[PDB]
């Protein structure tokens, strides 16, 4: 399963 | 053997032709199992391996929400990165992100990774400790400051060391037939004259899994790496891989040349000979 | 900007035997950026029933794709893969050679 917590650069 | 789970995301801007193209794929080892394509009709994360199909509606809904969230973030990123590098709209640009976890033969965590590239070059990546960042240039320093202030690494670490490893184990168990197999290479060499005085010797490995393999030529025991043509390991389309290495040699000297094959499926490395 | 040339390989899934169904593959790897045109050709003509893998990339960020179709090899029929990409100044044709 994929991640969460992925923020913009 | 050892195992990995990795997710790969690519976003490509197409200015004046609408929204960026976004593609996500997920792999266990060298076996793909999910995809999402932003241009496709379904707008869903979709199965691409038989053993993931048994996952229930909550799984597919949840993975679809995640992948759409990643798509939206990368859409914003394409704009931000244009600003960071003072780029125009006259051209297309590419963001790539990959992350995941490695485990050893005992299925315990070895290492985790979370890397980002812009236009084919490293941009920012989590270091081995999963607590700090390597930023490749000055623009990526800006992103490092923002990600440090927002404590991004801690959330990623929790995933990579925990959640990632847990789902990898689940997939290894459910897909055991496919994923926990080793297919040893079927090997041979071919010989073809290119003239009356030289021949091509090509060493073949076929029908193997996983994709990791080493093929090398020796002349009297001496490696011939500068004289070897080694092609990229390639998929057969049936879940196995192929690869070849070739040398062009003076006719009559074939017996000096040996090909050497290493693969986790072999009980011992093989040496193939012309005598 | 970085540009990397596709490495193109054209080959069959199984050892080819005339009159036996098989798959013809064109694997393109090592390229950047991702925009690429790939066609399988039979006797110089574009094959219409061609599928491809989902866009993915390698540890060095370069992209790879597999294009494939079911086929039944014969003595006379010639197969190839035609690729265009920003790194190639014209489309590149690689012929299937079953005697490698
Ligand atoms: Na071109």
């Amino acid at each position: 399963a994929a991640g969460i917590g992925i923020l913009t650069v | 053997g050892s195992h990995s789970m990795r997710y790969f995301f690519t976003s490509v801007s197409r200015p004046g032709r609408g929204e960026p193209r976004f593609i996500a794929v997920g792999y266990v080892d060298d076996t793909q199992f999910v995809r999402f394509d932003s241009d496709a009709a379904s707008q869903r994360m979709e199965p691409r391996a038989p053993w993931i199909e048994q996952e229930g509606p909550e799984y597919w809904d949840g993975e679809t929400r995640k992948v759409k969230a990643h798509s939206q973030t990368h859409r914003v990123d394409l704009g931000t990165l244009r600003g960071y590098y003072n780029q125009s709209e006259a051209g297309s640009h590419t963001v790539q992100r990959m992350y995941g976890c490695d485990v050893g033969s005992d299925w315990r965590f070895l290492r985790g990774y979370h890397q980002y590239a812009y236009d084919g070059k490293d941009y920012i990546a989590l270091k081995e400790d999963l607590r700090s960042w390597t930023a490749a240039d000055m623009a990526a320093q800006t992103t490092k400051h923002k990600w440090e202030a927002a404590h991004v690494a801690e959330q990623l670490r929790a995933y990579l060391e925990g959640t990632c490893v847990e789902w990898l184990r689940r997939y290894l168990e459910n897909g055991k037939e496919t994923l926990q197999r080793t297919d040893a290479p079927k090997t041979h060499m071919t010989h073809h004259a290119v003239s009356d005085h030289e021949a091509t010797l090509r060493c073949w490995a076929l029908s193997f899994y996983p994709a990791e393999i080493t093929l090398t030529w020796q002349r009297d025991g001496e490696d011939q790496t500068q004289d070897t043509e080694l092609v990229e390991t390639r998929p057969a389309g049936d879940g196995t891989f192929q690869k070849w290495a070739a040398v062009v040699v003076p006719s009559g000297q074939e017996q000096r040349y040996t090909c050497h094959v290493q693969h986790e499926g072999l009980p011992k490395p093989l040496t193939l000979r012309w005598e | 900007m970085i540009q990397r040339t596709p490495k193109i390989q054209v080959y069959s899934r199984h050892p080819a035997e005339n009159g036996k169904s098989n798959f013809l593959n064109c694997y393109v790897s090592g390229f950047h950026p991702s925009d690429i045109e790939v066609d399988l050709l039979k006797n110089g003509e574009r094959i219409e029933k061609v599928e491809h893998s989902d866009l993915s990339f390698s540890k060095d960020w370069s992209f790879y794709l597999l294009y494939y179709t079911e086929f039944t090899p014969t003595e006379k029929d010639e197969y190839a893969c035609r690729v265009n990409h920003v790194t190639l100044s014209q489309p590149k044709i690689v012929k299937w050679d079953r005697d490698m």
